[PDB]
């Protein structure tokens, strides 16, 4: 199975630098060109650059938007791809994806990572407050994840075992902090007789919270 | 340079119907040496990474449903989805690889379905929030269609508009509905001055607003 996994995203100040990594497995790495692509929240994909395969001397090329400012490299012993970003600006805030590219024949990006979110901002990291939403045939419960920065957060219910009938609402920025909420709907016969817990993580602050919904 | 443009920006189609979208390049993508068009299509479902669907204009990647077909040549390309399914909700991107790579701006495909009324739930502030001096009241409006909906907050029977966070989900991949959360945030001091907290949802599915309320004395 082919796997691509980005890491290194997070909060960084304007003018700063950040380097992303993309761990790969499941294919012959040196056979392939590798690309980076980014996506500002709610906007289109933008191709940034590639590094060629061994047959082509592992040379690099860049979009005009980042040429001279970003650098792509690769570790061919461990099959890791890198993107060094310098002189970062607000316009660089985006999800960054690595994608497997050309093999000398096929014209396609076969595989993409899950992406890593970069936020360029002067604001400090603020962990979320996480509040249970309990009612005052089906029953709807929730968690309020309030007042954090930067994005993202992850929310699951019962460690991912409840996924059907979950709605996690996109975060909204107000007064320099994000808030989101998540609802889950379950049979009334199962709560509160069976436990319902939201599991919230905020990687920027290494926050891990499990909040049991109590009647 | 190579400019990629897509049309339409967005559209909605009902399950079972056909979808056509277009992709233009400012320069021909037909490689004279290999006799192929260097044009691929990607599907990006909400909250997911892009996934390859079609490459060399018309080659459908292994594992892609047969309902997706790429066509065209030179400067003009088309992705057609026959018998569209609820799960096809996504932004679709074309991408040239004739000279480096460049993506089009995407076409957002939404799914049209029959109107559906929201299921409305209200939640009082938690004691763990109130202890900190704040009071957020949350209303979920779940699984409705179409997206347009009105929510009013009333406190002891009087409408309030300051202090409100509204957020809509992307369309649901299974049932093609929308959901919305509305959060009213007060100080504890102001929260404690009133009793009745009401979320009222008005949606085209009824001339009667759906009213959910709680009373602070009952908590
Ligand atoms: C092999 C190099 C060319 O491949 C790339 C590149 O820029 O690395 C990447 C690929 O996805 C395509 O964009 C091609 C583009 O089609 C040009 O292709 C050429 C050009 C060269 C060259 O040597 O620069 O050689 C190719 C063949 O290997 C020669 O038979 C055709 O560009
Ligand atoms: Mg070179
Ligand atoms: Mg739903
Ligand atoms: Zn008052």
């Amino acid at each position: 199975e082919v796997k691509l996994v980005e890491s290194g995203g997070g909060l960084v100040q304007s003018g700063g630098s950040l380097r992303l990594s993309c761990a790969t497995s499941g294919f012959t790495f040196t056979d392939y060109y590798m690309s980076w692509v980014r996506q500002p929240p709610g906007k289109a994909l933008e191709w940034l650059g590639f590094i060629r395969n061994k047959a082509n001397g592992y040379t690099t090329e860049y979009s005009p938007s980042v040429k001279g400012r970003f650098t792509i490299s690769r570790d061919n012993s461990q099959s890791i791809l890198y993107l060094q970003m310098n002189t970062l600006r607000a316009e660089d805030s985006a999800t960054y994806y690595c994608a497997r590219d050309h093999d000398g024949y096929y014209e396609r990006f076969s595989y993409w990572g899950q992406g890593t979110l970069v936020t360029v901002s002067a604001a400090k990291t603020t962990p979320p407050s996480v509040y249970p939403l309990a009612p005052g045939s089906m029953v709807t419960l929730g968690c309020l994840v309030k007042g954090y920065f930067p994005e993202p957060v992850t929310v699951t219910w019962n460690s991912g075992s409840l996924s059907s009938g979950v709605h996690t609402f996109p975060a909204v920025l107000q007064s320099d902090l994000y808030t989101l909420s998540s609802s889950v709907t379950v049979p009334s016969s199962t709560w509160p007789s069976e436990t319902v817990t939201c599991n919230v993580a905020h990687p920027a602050s290494s926050t891990k919270v499990d909040k049991k919904i109590v009647p | 340079d190579i400019v990629m443009s897509q049309s339409p920006s967005s559209l909605a189609v009902s399950a079972g119907e056909k979808v056509t979208m277009s992709c233009k390049s400012s320069q021909s993508l037909l490689n004279s040496r290999t006799r192929k068009n260097y044009l691929a299509w990607y599907q990006q479902k909400p909250g997911q990474s892009p996934k390859l669907l079609i490459y060399w204009a018309s080659t459908r990647e292994s594992g892609v449903p047969d309902r997706f077909t790429g066509s065209g040549s030179g400067t003009d390309f088309t992705l057609t989805i026959t018998s569209v399914q609820a799960e096809d909700l996504a932004v679709y991107y074309c991408k040239q690889s004739y000279n480096l790579r460049t993506f089009g701006g995407g076409t957002k495909l939404e799914i049209k379905r029959a109107d559906a009324a929201p299921t409305v739930s209200i939640f009082p502030p938690s004691s763990e929030q109130l202890t900190s001096g704040g009071a957020s009241v949350v209303c979920f409006l779940n699984n409705f269609y179409p997206k347009d909906i009105n929510v009013k907050w009333k406190i002891d029977g009087s409408e309030r508009q300051n202090g409100v966070l509204n957020s809509w989900t992307d369309q649901d991949s299974k049932d093609s509905t929308y959901s919305m959360s509305s959060t009213l945030t007060l100080t504890k001091d102001e929260y404690e001055r009133h009793n009745s907290y009401t979320c009222e949802a008005t949606h085209k599915t009824s001339t009667s607003p759906i009213v959910k309320s709680f009373n602070r004395n009952e908590c």
